[PDB]
């Protein structure tokens, strides 16, 4: 879906840096996800949301904050970069069914 | 839990292409197939909620629901050089989540 | 078993 | 003869109350078998009568957690619906859904049940061939067209059919 855009494309993080990656999506779907995927293999979950206000963990939310402002726009907080974190991560909107993603955000930790 | 059981497939460009994904979930199965094209986000191909065991997708794909083999297929009849990509099956794991499987990369020659 | 989550209304 | 169960979902939100509370039952035939509070002290899906204490500890923790999960779908279509409808904010609504399954002699499916409905009055109901739409007034139209275009119907449908109607034999045989 064209109508979910991340923010940046790619990006190059520092060992303890705060890193906020944005999503925004014009489908008016009430869930929005995040998430990773590091070895071109299997996408995890790392946060979700219901609809604005509403923010649930994922299978690996350690190290991760998330925040559902509004509708449209989910975005998930690396507290403090480490390179475990170093990964592709994906944002999609949903309602319900079928689930729509984003171009991705290439993420690199350097320590 | 959904299983595809090889993780890189070779096809001659012009023959046909099939994905092989097995599904163990307890609950109502709803499937899904995503392409994912390099450097690029996960793409919808087909879903499958109910109904005809065969459901069509976009560029000539299709897949094939079986309860009683716990699967769901993926075929394309004569692939081209486009489809070299990433293909995951997915399950919505309780919905409305989504599980992915490990992936298969398909190359055509 | 309950029904699935729902669609968005 | 014939059989059935039913699950009736309640969320209200009241004036400056906080969160709206939510509330699901399920009927078996017609008898209460299970239920969930929002208002308890520990929320949780509960065996309302002594045969449903013969399910495993894993059975009510992921009923539990669905329960959660539908707490938050209301929340949030609740705001929905206040849009559609162009109300305030402050002030106090009630959407529910009720969805469930007949049997027949035969144990197979004899009608499958999906609808909402919004302050009392009806939403949208999934119809008896599972496949179209009841919309009640013109919001409700909006639902529909996305819901036709999603294809919740086979969505539904799929659960209609199969899992719930294996639910309700799992019940039948408990007591």
């Amino acid at each position: 879906e064209a109508a979910v855009t991340q923010s940046p494309r790619n990006k190059v993080a520092v060992t303890g840096e705060k890193v906020t990656l944005s999503c925004n999506q014009t489908n008016n779907h009430n869930n929005m996800y995040w998430y990773r995927q590091d070895t071109g293999h299997e996408l995890r979950l790392i946060y979700y949301s219901y609809g604005a206000g509403s923010t649930e963990k994922g299978d690996i939310p350690d190290g991760y904050k998330a925040s559902r402002p509004s509708q449209e726009n989910f975005s998930l907080t690396l507290e403090s970069a480490t390179p475990s974190q170093t990964s592709v991560y994906f944002c999609a909107s949903g309602g319900g069914g079928t689930l729509y993603f984003g171009a991705g955000t290439r993420l690199s930790v350097l320590s | 839990s959904v299983t595809q059981p090889d993780a890189r497939v070779t096809v001659s460009e012009g023959a046909s292409l099939q994905l092989r994904c097995k599904y163990s979930y307890s609950a109502t199965p709803y499937l899904f197939w995503y392409v994912q094209y390099p450097r690029q986000g996960p793409q919808l191909l087909l879903k499958y909620y109910s109904g005809d065991p065969v459901v069509q997708g976009v560029n000539g794909f299709e897949a094939e629901f079986s309860k009683s083999n716990s699967s769901f297929h993926l075929r394309k009849a004569s692939v081209h050089r486009s489809d070299s990509a990433v293909y995951f099956c997915a399950v919505s794991d309780p919905p409305p989540l989504l599980t992915f499987g490990s992936g298969t990369k398909v190359i055509v020659l | 078993q309950l029904s699935p989550f729902p669609f968005d209304l | 003869g014939p059989h059935s169960m039913r699950y009736y979902e309640t969320a209200t939100s009241r004036r400056g109350l906080g969160e709206p509370r939510y509330t699901s039952v399920g009927y078996v035939d017609d008898k209460e078998f299970v239920r969930f509070d929002s208002d308890a002290e520990n929320p949780r899906y509960e065996p309302q009568v002594p045969w449903m204490e013969q399910e495993g500890p894993e059975y009510w923790e992921r009923i539990t957690q669905v329960a959660k999960g539908q707490e938050q779908w209301f929340r949030v279509n609740l705001r929905t619906l206040l849009g559609y409808y162009n109300q305030s904010a402050g002030g106090t609504h009630t959407l529910q859904r009720m969805y469930g399954c007949d049997v027949g002699s035969d144990g197979r499916l004899l009608r499958g049940y999906e609808q909402f409905a919004y302050d009392g009055c009806d939403y949208i109901a999934l119809n008896e061939d599972l496949r179209t739409w009841t919309a009640a007034d013109m919001a409700a139209q909006i639902t529909r067209r996305k819901w036709e275009q999603a294809g919740a119907a086979e969505y539904y449908r799929a659960y209609l059919e199969g899992e719930c109607v294996e639910w309700l034999h799992r019940y039948l045989k408990n007591g």
